[PDB]
């Protein structure tokens, strides 16, 4: 009932006509990204943008991912512009091609890491671990704290997440707990698809 | 200073 936005990627130049334009039409503006949020507007070309946080946030909650085109172009003319037609497409992970923004919002009765679970393992750059995990959660995965977290109940898939580029051994985990254990990568590409790509490429070589 | 960005996949 509510419409509530946040902005990503622009400079502070560009957010402030968002907050004009927020004020101007009543629209509620945030700072950083909630669950009532409903919108999130970011910078594009004619209609790609960089992979931000908030970026998989919005597209793993079933957002509006619309452009920062909006605006310019909808203060241009006079009126608001209905944000339908100008959803992103695209970063490059997809190119312009696959856009799963789109195809979130309308496949949310069938959640990408739906039968999962998902320990958050290890370090993380700049994304925090509980960040991601509330991603991953959204995406029907079931978050685990431990690597003794994980479920005996058989119909359930343990999948360890690990960004291996903030350590300094990691190729250890595999004996601690037997589950794939995968970059983070794989959970990012597979929230811009919104398609969850399979384990393969994303597979951390183990040592046993 | 600005909002973190997420480069190259897998």
């Amino acid at each position: 009932k509510r419409m509530s936005m946040v902005v990503s990627g622009l400079t502070p130049e560009e957010f402030m006509l968002v907050y004009k334009f927020a004020r101007k039409h009543h629209i509620t503006l945030t700072n950083l990204i909630t669950e009532e949020t409903t919108h999130v507007v970011m910078k594009t070309d004619a209609f790609v943008c960089e992979r931000t946080l908030k970026y998989f946030l919005g597209i793993a909650g079933g957002k509006w991912v619309v452009s920062y085109f909006w605006v310019t172009q909808s203060i241009k003319e006079r009126k608001m512009l209905n944000e339908h037609d100008f959803e992103v497409r695209g970063d490059v992970v997809n190119g312009r091609n696959h856009q799963g923004p789109k195809r979130a919002r309308e496949s949310q009765d069938r959640k990408i890491f739906r039968g999962l679970e998902i320990c958050c393992y290890g370090p993380f750059t700049n994304m925090p671990t509980d960040q991601l995990e509330w991603m991953v959660q959204l995406c029907g995965a079931s978050v685990v704290k431990e690597l003794s977290s994980f479920t005996l109940g058989t119909g359930v898939h343990p999948i360890v997440v690990v960004q291996p580029d903030a350590w300094t051994g990691f190729h250890a985990i595999g004996q601690m707990c037997e589950a794939p254990v995968v970059t983070r990568e794989w959970v990012l590409d597979s929230v811009a698809l919104y398609q969850c790509q399979e384990l393969d490429t994303y597979l951390i070589p183990q040592i046993p | 200073p600005q909002s973190p960005t997420f480069p190259e996949a897998g």
